[PDB]
């Protein structure tokens, strides 16, 4: 229901975006409850302290995971935007859902009045196990606009001084028709806003401020706000205030169960995750956490170069782009020709202003000696992690008119070139862990009027089987036709990179790649 | 990343006149209009064609897949 | 500065604004212009802005707002100064606490004068119901 770019922050990570928080360890073993943008179900997160509370002694890394979002979003949302003030009326919808619980808690403290709105009678009777402060009179139905009546009666038709609004449509008129004068307008929710609803300028007669909360900014700006929330939820964490929610706990096993469970809407309070148990001890300082099955996804260092010879070209272009998403940050693309067109200075443009390490070279490898020269390069970037061999000179015709220059031309940059790689490599690159080359479908069926492509795709294989046998890295990937970039129907290039990162895994040599038509 | 389709628009503005004054006939016959976008005012003007406040929203793909 | 002027009686400031403030917008905006300029005014915000409202007739005639600027953190705030004629004292006197502090700090100075005896407060309405005074 939520396209992954709506959040905010550039990720293009295109996946891992299903998080929030966590209550953990810290690298030296202490207890801490973090919040991240993105990427919070994880084994592992990657925060800067600035997101990272310390989980008191009474609390239970279970309960932990529940404070901090719903707190600080209720603190942002009510200390730092509405200014609450002891003694106002305040009216939050749906009191049961984290956020709702977190508001009514704050207030209370501060000795508000509060209406909640709930969707039924279990989670009312839970509410007034909860907070014994609640009245009969603070509950309305959430499910109607029926709350409208209900707040303008008990507040004498004067209103409510905040409104910690969280519904949409009609619902949400219903709600701005209770702020009274100098009222304060909260708004957590995301639908109305972003559908462009109009809102009847008229309510701002009375004076009347009408937020727009979105606390998902300061994850990726505003730092300096970010520390007025930061020490009011430590406050409230040390004063007693802040206090853990209810929890469901389903294992890391089962988290389709607990997402299926959540969908469902019948939780009350959290839905938790159970990563790993945590142990009796205080400090553990522990050096991993517990090894688990995953489905295997390549990715690259940043110290490691990368090689594509002639990167330039089509599928050089959408690989390198691939690669960038990996983690890649320091490459070498060959051409002989260099950047001649637009697409590869925009590309070369791009990546350079993300930060990449890009560089151009002529060095042929189809030469021993421009071969050392690449990899002196990639070397003087980095160690060299991995090399990609794209090259192809096409010199088609049925035997008649073919001759020995067109052979040794077509051979030249795959045939030789791969050789002269793998000899550079095996001599001064210990650190390499990719070697991949790409051959055709021509190489196994045989497609007529391809003799020589054949007969230089075919070797590309002996050398990548040879190298395989003796421990090293080694693959030679059998493509098809490439599509956006024989009955075979060509193919669209995300198909062709999600084989790649399926094909860079197996364990096997050479592997093929292709669709048939009808 | 991704196809993103309009949603919005918060003005369009259209006069044929000054459209066929804008109009340059090319080398060869075909006739262009020069187009500029400014992404900081959000206006795009090619020609006698103004649009302002164009909202674009991503679409989850079709996923029809059609190739296995 | 030479560069902080535009228009108010077009549509114009709007993209003077955007252009000479890089494309963000403007942090804080005070308003009390008609519809169409005041839809302009809030194209001006940027992220975690806040539009200040002093007019009355988009107000008044309940004309509708788009609820898509709040996507960003905008704030919107209708200002009414009469409320404190009626109540909320204890809030005026912070208002009162400002202008006092601001008069013995030399921020407060007197606007230029146009004066009308007594005898002409005819002639003082038909003056200002012109609109050629400044001041
Ligand atoms: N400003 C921001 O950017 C932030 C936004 N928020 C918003 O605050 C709100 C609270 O979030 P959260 O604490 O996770 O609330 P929950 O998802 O735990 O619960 C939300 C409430 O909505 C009602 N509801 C009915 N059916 C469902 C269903 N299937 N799933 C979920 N809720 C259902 C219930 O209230 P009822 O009993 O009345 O039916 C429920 O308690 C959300 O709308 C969230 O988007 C939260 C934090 C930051
Ligand atoms: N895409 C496809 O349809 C399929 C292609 N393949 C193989 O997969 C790869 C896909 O790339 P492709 O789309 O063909 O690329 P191109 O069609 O763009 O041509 C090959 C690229 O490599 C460069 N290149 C060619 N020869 C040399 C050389 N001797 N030294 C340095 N650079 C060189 C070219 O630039 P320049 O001319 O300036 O050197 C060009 O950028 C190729 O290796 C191809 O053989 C096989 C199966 C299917």
């Amino acid at each position: 229901k939520l396209s992954p770019d709506a959040i905010p922050g550039k990720w293009t990570s295109q996946d891992s975006l299903l998080g929030m928080e966590f209550s953990g360890r810290d690298a030296s073993g202490k207890r801490v409850m973090g919040l991240v943008p993105a990427k919070g179900l994880a084994t592992s997160v990657l925060l800067s302290p600035d997101f990272l509370w310390d989980v008191p002694s009474n609390w239970t890394l279970e309960e932990a995971a529940s404070v901090p979002v719903v707190y600080s979003t209720a603190y942002y949302a009510l200390v730092v935007r509405g200014r609450v003030r002891p003694g106002e009326t305040l009216l939050i919808h749906s009191g049961s859902g984290g956020v709702g619980q977190a508001a009514i808690a704050i207030a209370l403290s501060l000795g508000c009045r509060v209406f909640t709105t709930v969707g039924s009678a279990e989670k009312r009777a839970y509410l007034q196990a909860r907070f014994p402060q609640l009245d009969s009179t603070s509950f309305a139905n959430s499910r109607d606009t029926s709350f409208e009546q209900h707040v303008l009666w008990h507040t004498g038709g004067k209103g409510v001084d905040l409104v910690l609004n969280s519904l949409a449509e009609e619902k949400l008129q219903a709600s701005v028709r209770c702020l009274a004068t100098h009222g304060r307008f909260l708004e957590i929710g995301k639908f109305d806003l972003s559908q462009n609803h109009p809102l009847g300028m008229a309510i701002f007669l009375k004076n009347v401020t009408f937020h727009g909360v979105l606390l998902d900014a300061f994850f990726n700006e505003s730092s300096a706000d970010w520390r007025e929330v930061w020490a009011l939820v430590q406050a409230g964490i040390r004063d007693g205030v802040v206090r853990p929610l209810k929890c469901t706990v389903f294992h890391g096993a089962q988290v389709e169960d607990a997402f299926r469970y959540m969908a469902q809407g019948k939780h009350i309070g959290k839905v938790v995750v159970q990563v790993l148990a945590e142990e009796p001890e205080a400090v553990l300082k522990g050096a991993k956490p517990k090894l688990m099955s995953a489905i295997s996804k390549t990715f690259c260092p940043a110290h490691k170069s990368y090689i594509i010879a002639g990167g330039l070209g089509g599928f050089g272009l959408e690989l390198a782009q691939w690669l960038i998403q990996r983690g890649v940050q320091k490459l070498v693309l060959t051409s002989r020709s260099g950047i001649r067109t637009g697409y590869q200075a925009k590309q070369v443009r791009r990546w350079r202003r993300q930060g990449v390490q890009v560089q151009v070279s002529t060095s042929n490898i189809s030469s021993l000696e421009g071969a050392r020269g690449l990899i002196a390069e990639a070397a003087q970037l980095g160690p060299v992690g991995g090399v990609f061999n794209l090259a192809v000179v096409l010199r088609d015709g049925l035997l008649e008119n073919q001759t020995p220059e067109f052979f040794q031309d077509v051979c030249k940059p795959k045939y030789s070139g791969t050789l002269n790689l793998d000899r550079v490599t095996r001599e001064a690159c210990p650190e390499l862990d990719y070697f991949v080359v790409f051959s055709s479908v021509s190489c196994g069926r045989g497609n007529a009027g391809q003799s020589n492509y054949g007969f230089a795709n075919s070797a590309m294989e002996r050398i990548c089987e040879k190298r395989r046998h003796e421990g090293l890295p080694g693959l030679a990937v059998q493509w098809g036709a490439i599509g956006d970039v024989s009955g075979t129907l060509p193919q669209r290039m995300a198909s062709c990179l999600e084989v790649l990162d399926l094909f860079l895994n197996q364990p096997h040599m050479v592997l093929s790649s292709f669709v048939l038509a009808e | 990343h991704g196809l993103y389709l309009p949603t919005r628009v918060t003005a369009i503005h259209i006069d044929p006149a000054t459209h066929r004054q804008k109009l340059y006939t090319l080398q060869d016959k075909a006739q262009v209009a020069d187009v500029v976008v400014s992404r900081w005012l959000r206006v795009t003007v090619a020609g006698g064609v103004h649009i302002s406040g164009l909202h674009t929203e991503s679409a989850p793909r079709r996923q029809q897949e059609q190739q296995v």
